[PDB]
């Protein structure tokens, strides 16, 4: 139930390193921060690998069979991963600095730029089992004078071109038996040579320099060896060559300069095919497809990534993260998209089924604080430190109100009632709670009441009470509607951060500064319980310390809380690198996740023998997806769950077996087979019996279903119907279900809430779109036949 | 069979605590005499407006029970009884006097008619509180009555006010005092005798409501 | 050198300082034992801090409580507050934290005015 | 006999059995090589990692 | 930048062209308010 | 084009709206399309016609979507007895 | 002040927002020579979070909440000398 | 006809119409394109059963959630 | 949660001590002979005692009552608990393995097969397999969903104890001889393996089910694949 | 919640009649609206195809 794996990573779409395509162009994998990510570019999706280096990552590749990746960090901690099942495989340590790695095209061997030398290793296998010492060093080469800046492989596995910062570009053979063929050293460029590539027919060797020279070495006469037959120049004014690649099978040379520009050429005649520019900050790495069509770029300063189809000059993805900022997030109450709000001062609207920033919102000057949706998730709000809060819609994607105080005061948090009328916000240095009407963008009232600065707000969802909470150790229940403005204070022991409210509107959870969580009833004012949470978070020993690693109350509190939509689990994170999640009725930790292991981040580990610092600033549960998002210093973190490999059944006994379910299905007792599979609660059995129930008895089974499996059935039908294909079968199942048992869920409204969100965002995301498309087709037919125009 | 042992030494503190107190530490009885267990409200529609689910030790739980609309329906019924009983011109803020006379009152309703005194006071409240009522409808100046109903909070409030002011009227200046006259009036209202001032006023109010309904 | 701990409690103007230390059971108010509290009808109001949890959590300690200021019933509320939060502080920092927040859950389940006081004054309507 | 789920990987916590371990030089790092029951291990002689 | 790095808790880092930051790919003035049109 | 100006005036309501939609229907199904395109200046008013009738289309679509609660009440009243 | 920011905002004012001299003007220490020792040992928070670098500029809206943490030796000995050590909330 | 990739065939047909359906409207009522898209709509007009289904289901879902 | 130690004696007295001071906290006394298996949920809400008179006690432990007392018909050597799926497995002395769940208290899986005393349990971390090593020198891997074996490794030495990794890739088995602890690597998380009973429908065999392309002809489908392809195709101008 | 629990064959026949005629009327006026908006968008798009 708390089997939260680390699935996706929205935000920071590329940080540092070299983007690489797969063996085909389907999977683009990128070196984000510590981990890596993989974007599936046809079945358009994304995931992020579960492993983690000990430092920042520096070079990635996967071999040409597509079945084995190796990533390698900034110092020599090689991670080797069996790619096709996402299991970490081997944990090697190369002894010194790595610059670039490259698999040979056959897959037997790989080559590594170890500073001034060059390493040549043969890979282990993936069909046989886990070895112990699987790396066999084939050969080292030590012919240079300075560090290697790149490698390229030949088409066959015979020759590599090592281009270095010393001005030689050297050709080196892979085996010593034919070493007398070509061990030569092409000099000649003015300053640093940053690339060297074979052609298709491997009789021509191009070498590209820093200043913008392209040299074409050829084996012609004046025994007779390796003259330079053609010289080309790029003629950028003060933009040196920053990255290069050369796909030989279509003769395409992509060169990105150090001023955000890239050009790309058909090389043997050297004609400029296409030239454009990305920004005012240098493109750091390039890559091509195996087949020349797709062509991806990664700029490292802002951290943005392009892909390019240059036959028809159009893109497929164009994303851009941030530079070390993610200050809040919010889901939509139909859980299909997620707003993040970034401390650089800009809003991004990702969608969780894709992994793409489908919208930026660049409006704010100063930093942003928090975001909050309202009214089923097509109106959102955003509060800044600039001095204003502002509305946005997610239909037109535009502002329509900019609420401000008349005083130029920043804000810290905000909230909005479900009946989308009033908007409250909470500041830092005027101690008040402002409310604006969202119908007419005016200040309704300066709703005062506290003695100090407020820190966290929430409106309810059933009575729409306000629950403010402030650093005078006080939370404050407000009722602002209907002639009253009723105030009721509740007084906690220590200082107070981080309020959240249960979605049934009956109680409110609040963190403290004395490492605790409390829950308060709000029609009463008594407590229910306090979860003590100051012994189970491990902050990191800073590199700027005299004290110890545990006793120092650095982040022994919880800066952000959220409830879950069933009402029991509470997820909580603070300025330390520990995400906890609890339940309320038993006051125990379900689980604790460390968020990261970057020793580049200062307070990360416990025993390290200014800086970027690990931090988690906003955590929320999904309204349907059974995932939770954290907003770390890295980016958005998505821990997802599943009905998969965990075998957590529901009152089975001796006779219910999957064999028994499938024989009851073939003996056609369909309701007994369905409850026999839902008692078992296993993924393939549920899916098999659900598909294999035919159509003429869906009323029978949906009427004689029990009254205790219904939220599980609704949740499964929704979370299978989103990414299913049988949309008329899903719609028949839902029609039968909430026609046969419609009143019962209406009298038991609350425990169906995390299912009825799902099958409603199943409808308004794919089914209504398909239905208005066939609506438009019917109307265009009816027009094109009913009218008559013969010019 | 089943057994759970938690304490092992005979716990006796260095100060001698009375045996009735360390007997009450097992289960909280009211005034260390009366269990809030086995008290049920024999009527419906006044549960969760009387409150006999919290065993207190003495009717002086001085929490804030009036700064909301309906949150004076959760402090317990005998604390509302002694607080409604405390008020007249001769006494305001004499709450320890009010507590000691409610102590004598429930003690002597035990010594007369032992059901248990909180059971007696709870079904006394249920039988006392009226069920239909009249209001002055406007009509421009005509003194026409009209029949309405009463919410359970109004029933409980008017029940404790009728019991208290009936004991006031029954020991204003005659032989007995407020303690034993609250005892006798409350056992009459608990039995349903129609001799107490409370059921006299309930029957009068329901009679005029029935008449000009 | 004994393990001592000191807590404060206050209703309207009365003040109660409580010294909980490892003893043998005795519980004192101005020297006089806890059986003799002055107003004689709120003696159970001062008992119920040491009656919600059982006397076996008081077998190992002894409590001396000085009380000045305030009226009668404000003094006895101050003593019950000092007794309760002194017991939970002694169990916070000298025996197990599970026993500490078990006591704290029991007190905040009875009523949280046994631990902290609503010490913020009125509403200007 | 032969398994189908679990392949045997490494006997750990065992450094010898009683067989005389041998030694040798891989250039710089002297390696000792020990016998444990059914398999053999190889240790370095500078750090005594394996 | 230099002011909030001095006065903040956490650190703060800072021809033919294109742009990676946009409101939407799909709508593109086919989503306008009818009152404004 | 005068009647089309009147239709564009009538279109931006919810009471005077179905009249405008059936007027533009009768014109559109009883005239020539190249005639309606090369009438001078008759795109500067149909570009104001189309978003209002799109908004009304989604509104009547949402209302006919909401009309299925009578179907739900019928299947529940059938399930009652 | 609008145009006379040319003359007053100098080193003696832009260093007056520093956490040692704000500490010394708040009389939380004897002098800067041990105020830097305290805030380098990591005893002093501002707002909710602890601050360790002794070059921090406490802003205008945070000067009110630059106070010692709970569970620290100096807070313990301050409350001991005042003899008000309410040991329920950790110190 | 076969009910497979229904959204893709609908968007192919709408792509056809808004790409160069102007010639279809122009020499409309020719026998060839008339009978061609006539049997196309004789197959297509069965495909409002899911229209009726979603207009049921979204309304009943909103009703049993809210009220 | 680490604040409670549980001790099961040779006279039925199970004592529950607090941990970080060592004082006794509570003492349950249900059995009349010795106690062999004690465990407790993650929620601190259901604890299980399992004594070799043959009886299993389900207690609440947040109150102090019991709320279940199942009897069985064999003595019990050992117990193990899978906390993530509220299940727990019992050795018996008619050589069966009985796994039962700590909510509904049924006898949910009865696993025969072994021929001598079993001496090692472990639940795999996903709760799909148990591994049992037994004094006929065998190691059998039971899949409790099908309630059947998968393989039996006949190891030459008798395997004393069998544990898993927290992330289910390693078996740590110690045998009766050999000083070291043998380590086994599974091929579990690399590929799905069959579910076929051994001695001496392929979808439910290999524990996966692909979705068929359509149910029948009159049931519509969508594009088998992505969903933004339709929007890109309708708006790509 | 009372309209379900009522027992009246006349009332449920009346509900069926009201339902089918109301949905016929609303689908008719939606037919008018959709046919108009698609014809008008064709008119505009072919004008722009002429001389955008």
């Amino acid at each position: 139930k708390s089997d939260f794996k680390f699935s996706n990573l929205l935000g920071t779409v590329y940080r540092q390193g070299n983007i690489t395509f797969s063996d085909d162009g389907k999977q683009l994998l990128s070196p984000v921060g510590n981990r890596v990510s993989v974007f599936d570019l046809i079945n358009n999706k994304s995931f992020t690998f579960e492993y983690e280096h000990r430092k920042n990552i520096a070079a990635i590749d996967l071999n040409k069979q597509g079945t084995l990746l190796i990533s390698i960090d900034e110092d020599g901690r090689a991670i080797l991963v069996n790619f096709k099942a996402r299991n970490v495989l081997h944990h090697f340590n190369f002894k010194e600095k790595c610059s670039a790695v490259k698999f040979s095209p056959d897959g037997r061997l790989f080559a590594l730029a170890s500073g001034r030398f060059l390493q040549i290793w043969k890979t282990p296998d993936v069909n046989k089992d886990r070895q112990f010492a699987p790396f066999v060093r084939h050969r080292v080469h030590a012919g240079h004078f300075q560090d290697i800046t790149s490698l390229t492989w030949s088409q066959d596995s015979r020759f590599i071109l090592t281009t270095s910062k010393d001005l030689s570009a050297k050709i080196w053979s892979v085996d010593s038996e034919e070493k007398n063929l070509a061990a030569t050293t092409f000099n000649g460029h003015r300053d640093y040579v940053m690339g060297a590539f074979f052609s298709h027919d491997q009789e021509k060797i191009y070498t590209v320099s820093k200043d913008g020279a392209v040299f074409v070495w050829e084996f012609t006469k004046r025994k007779y060896s390796w003259r330079i037959t053609k010289k080309h120049f790029f003629y950028a004014n003060q933009a040196k060559v920053k990255c290069v690649t050369f796909h030989p099978a279509t003769r395409l040379l992509a060169v990105g300069f150090t001023s955000g520009e890239f050009r790309l050429y058909d090389l043997p005649d050297f004609t400029l095919i296409q030239q454009l520019s990305m920004g005012q900050n240098p493109v750091n790495t390039v890559s091509v497809n195996q087949t020349g069509e797709w062509l991806a770029f990664g700029s490292s300063k802002l951290g943005q990534l392009l892909v390019y189809e240059w036959q028809s000059e159009s893109y497929i993805l164009k994303q851009q993260g941030h530079f070390d900022s993610t200050n809040s997030l919010a889901y939509s109450p139909d859980g299909s998209r997620v707003v993040t709000a970034s401390e650089d001062g800009k809003i991004k609207v990702w969608d969780i089924t894709s992994g793409f920033c489908l919208a930026t919102f660049e409006e704010h000057t100063s930093s942003v604080t928090a975001v909050q949706f309202a009214k089923r998730g097509q109106v959102m709000f955003s509060s800044s430190l600039d001095g204003t809060v502002r509305a946005w819609d997610l239909i037109r994607y535009r502002n329509f109100r900019t609420f401000t105080g008349t005083e130029r005061i920043q804000f810290n948090c905000l909230a909005v009632d479900p009946s989308g009328e009033v908007v409250c916000a909470g500041s830092l240095d005027n101690f008040d709670i402002h409310v604006w009407s969202v119908q007419t963008g005016q200040l309704l009232d300066a709703l005062s009441g506290h003695e100090g600065p407020v820190s966290c707000l929430s409106f309810s969802q059933e009575n729409s009470v306000l629950a403010s909470a402030s650093w005078d150790k006080t939370i404050r229940i407000w009722s602002i509607f209907g002639r009253s403005q009723q105030v009721e204070p509740i007084e906690v022991y220590s200082d107070v951060l981080a309020l959240s409210m249960r979605p049934d509107g009956k109680e409110v959870a609040v963190s403290t500064l004395k490492g605790q969580i409390s829950i308060f009833n709000i029609e009463d004012a008594k407590q229910v319980g306090n979860i003590d949470c100051r012994k189970d978070i491990i902050s990191g020993r800073f590199n700027q310390d005299r004290f110890t690693a545990k006793n120092s109350e650095r982040s022994k509190f919880f800066t952000t809380i959220h409830y879950s939509f069933d009402g029991m689990a509470i997820v909580a994170g603070g300025n330390n690198n520990s995400i906890c999640l609890y339940d309320v009725p038993n006051e125990v930790l379900l689980k604790r996740f460390i968020v990261s292991r970057n020793m580049a981040l200062n307070g990360t580990l416990e025993f390290l023998n200014m800086r970027p610092e690990v931090r988690v600033t906003s955590v929320q549960f999904s309204p349907t997806a059974n995932a939770f998002a954290a907003a770390s210093t890295e980016g958005l973190l998505i821990y997802s769950t599943n009905d998969t490999i965990l075998f957590d059944p529901f009152d089975l006994d001796v006779d219910v077996t999957p064999h028994s379910t499938v024989e009851a299905l073939r003996e056609k007792q369909f309701l007994n087979a369905l409850v026999m599979a839902f008692r078992l609660n296993e993924e393939y059995l549920i899916n098999k019996v659900y598909e294999a129930i035919p159509i003429k008895e869906i009323p029978l089974v949906a009427s004689n279903i029990p009254a205790i499996y219904l939220p599980r059935i609704l949740k499964f039908i929704g979370d299978f119907a989103i990414e299913s294909q049988h949309i008329e079968f899903n719609l028949i199942w839902i029609k039968a279900l909430l026609s046969a048992s419609g009143g019962y869920i209406n009298e038991h409204k609350y425990l169906f809430s995390t299912a009825m969100r799902s099958i409603q965002r199943f409808i308004v995301r794919v089914a209504k779109e398909v239905v208005n498309t066939t609506t438009d087709n019917k109307y265009t037919y009816r027009f094109l036949v009913s009218t008559d125009g013969s010019m | 069979d089943f057994e759970v042992v938690e304490e092992f030494t005979p716990v006796v503190l260095a100060t001698p605590i009375p045996e009735e107190v360390q007997q009450a530490q097992t289960e909280i009885k009211l005034f260390n005499k009366w269990s809030f267990e086995e008290v049920e409200v024999k009527d419906a529609s006044l549960v969760d407006y009387v409150q006999v689910r919290q065993p207190i030790f003495v009717a002086h739980t001085a929490g804030r029970y009036a700064n909301k609309r309906f949150r004076k329906a959760q402090c317990p019924i005998i604390e509302r009884l002694t607080n409604s009983l405390m008020m007249n011109g001769r006494n305001n803020g004499k709450k320890l006097k009010a507590v000691r006379i409610i102590k004598h009152t429930l003690d002597i309703i035990n010594v007369l008619t032992d059901q248990n005194p909180i059971q007696v006071v709870v079904d006394a409240i249920t039988n006392t509180g009226p069920r239909e009522d009249t209001t002055r409808v406007g009509g421009g100046g005509a003194a026409r009555r009209q029949a309405v109903d009463v919410s359970p909070l109004r029933r409980v409030n008017q029940a404790i006010a009728l019991l208290t002011i009936g004991a006031r009227e029954a020991a204003f200046r005659n032989i007995k005092t407020i303690a034993e006259t609250l005892a006798e009036e409350l056992i009459n209202a608990a039995k349903g005798s129609s001799t107490s001032y409370a059921i006299k006023k309930k029957d009068e109010l329901e009679r005029v409501a029935k008449s000009n309904r | 050198a004994v393990p001592s701990v000191q807590t404060f409690g206050k209703k309207k103007s009365a003040t109660a300082v409580a010294h909980v230390k490892a003893g043998k059971g005795l519980i004192k108010v101005n020297g006089s034992p806890i059986t003799l509290v002055e107003p004689e009808i709120l003696r159970f109001k001062v008992y119920e801090p040491l009656l919600l949890v059982g006397l076996d959590k008081f077998s190992n300690i002894d409590i001396r409580v000085r009380v000045t200021g305030g009226g009668h019933v404000s003094q006895v509320y101050a003593i019950r507050q000092a007794i309760a939060k002194g017991l939970v502080a002694y169990h916070q920092k000298y025996v197990d934290e599970q026993s500490k927040n078990e006591l704290k859950k029991a007190f905040t389940s009875y009523d949280r005015t046994l631990l902290i006081a609503d010490s913020r004054r009125p509403e200007p309507k | 006999k032969n398994s189908k789920i679990f392949s045997p990987f490494r006997i750990i916590g065992n450094v010898s059995n009683g067989v005389p371990f041998a030694t040798g030089t891989l250039g710089s790092t002297f390696y000792i090589v020990t016998c444990v029951g059914k398999t053999f291990q190889i240790y370095d002689a500078n750090t005594l990692h394996l | 930048y230099k002011l909030d790095v001095l006065s903040s808790v956490h650190f703060v880092p800072k021809t033919i062209s294109m742009e990676d930051a946009q409101p939407l790919y799909m709508s593109n003035a086919s989503s306008l308010a009818p009152q404004e049109i | 084009i005068l009647l089309m100006k009147r239709c564009r005036d009538w279109n931006t309501n919810a009471k005077t709206h179905t009249i405008a939609q059936r007027t533009i229907r009768c014109i559109l199904m009883h005239h020539n399309i190249a005639k309606l395109s090369e009438i001078p200046g008759m795109v500067k008013i149909v570009d104001a016609i189309i978003p209002y009738t799109q908004r009304h289309f989604t509104r009547v679509d949402n209302l006919v979507e909401q009309s299925y609660i009578l179907d739900y009440a019928l299947v529940e009243m059938d399930k009652l007895f | 002040k609008i145009s006379d920011l040319e003359n007053k905002v100098t080193v003696s004012a832009i260093c007056r927002r520093r956490l040692p001299v704000i500490m010394h003007r708040l009389k939380m220490a004897e002098t800067i020579q041990d105020a830097v020792k305290f805030i380098e040992q990591g005893h002093v928070r501002v707002g909710p979070n602890l601050i360790n670098d002794p070059a921090y500029l406490v802003t205008r809206n945070m000067e009110d909440y630059v106070t010692w943490v709970d569970n620290s030796k100096i807070k313990k000995t301050l409350l001991r000398y005042r003899n008000q050590i309410d040991d329920f909330d950790f110190s | 006809k076969s009910n497979k990739n229904f959204e893709l065939y609908e968007t192919f047909m709408s792509l056809l119409f808004k790409a160069h359906g102007d010639v279809i409207h122009a020499n409309n009522k020719n026998q060839d394109i008339a009978s061609a898209l006539q049997n196309w709509e004789d197959v297509h007009k069965k495909e409002d059963r899911l229209d009726d289904l979603v207009k049921f289901c979204m309304g009943v879902a909103a009703f049993v959630t809210t009220a | 949660c680490g604040n409670f130690g549980f001790i099961g004696s040779s006279n039925g007295s199970i004592t529950i001590y607090n941990m970080q001071s060592g004082i006794l906290r509570k003492k349950y006394k249900l059995h009349k002979r010795a106690v062999t298996g004690i465990s407790l949920d993650g929620m601190n809400r259901k604890m299980v005692s399992c004594g070799l008179d043959g009886i299993v006690g389900f207690y609440d432990f947040n109150k102090s009552t019991l709320l279940g007392k199942l009897k069985l018909d064999a003595p019990i050597t050992a117990m193990v608990y899978h906390r993530s799926s509220d299940l727990f497995a019992l050795a018996l002395d008619d050589l069966s393995i009985v796994v039962i769940d700590a909510v509904t208290q049924r006898v949910v899986r009865q696993l025969w097969g072994h021929s001598n005393r079993i001496t090692a349990f472990d639940f795999s971390p996903e709760g799909r397999w148990i591994v049992s090593a037994s004094l006929d020198s065998t190691i059998r891997t039971w899949d409790l969903p099908t309630g059947g074996c998968i393989d039996g490794i006949i190891v030459d030495n008798v395997a004393t104890n069998v544990k898993f990794s927290p992330n289910g890739d390693l078996l740590a088995t110690t045998h009766v001889t050999g000083n070291g602890i043998c380590i086994w690597t599974n091929r579990a998380q690399f590929k799905t393996v069959s579910t076929r009973t051994i001695d001496e429908l392929n979808d439910i065999d290999f524990n996966t089910y692909t979705s068929l392309e359509q149910i029948d002809k009159e049931l519509l489908t969508l594009s088998i694949g992505p969903r933004s392809k339709m929007n890109t195709l309708l708006h790509l101008d | 919640k009372e309209l379900v629990s009522q027992k009246n064959e006349e009332l449920k026949l009346q509900i069926n009649r009201v339902k089918t005629e109301l949905r016929s009327a609303l689908k008719s006026t939606e037919d008018d609206l959709g046919f108009n908006v698609q014809g008008l968008k064709f008119v505009k798009q072919q004008w722009n195809l002429r001389h955008n």
